[PDB]
């Protein structure tokens, strides 16, 4: 009972550690990139 | 004009008038009309 506790916790640790990464799938950081990228393309209009 | 926001500004530039023997300086005028776009550049 012991072992298998040990991998209830051990699957448990990777249910809540997967369903964190994809609940928050997109950070501020990475969020800001984007807009960068964006923001980047949105000269065209200006340059021309 | 017309709600659009437009700039106004005169502008000079130096030209040169020939008066012969010699020549002078001269300045002529234009007056440049911009307006802001409707994603906040200027044409």
């Amino acid at each position: 009972k012991t072992v298998l506790e040990k991998s209830k916790a051990g699957a448990q640790s990777r249910f809540d550690s997967y369903g964190k990464l994809y609940d928050e799938n997109i950070n501020a950081g990475e969020n800001q990139a984007m807009t960068l990228r964006a923001s980047a393309a949105g000269l065209t209009t200006a340059v021309q | 004009y017309k709600s659009r926001l437009y700039l106004l500004w005169l502008e000079q530039k130096e030209i040169t008038k020939q008066t012969g023997y010699q020549t002078e300086t001269d300045y002529r005028y234009e007056l440049k009309l911009a307006h802001i776009r409707y994603d906040g550049t200027w044409n």
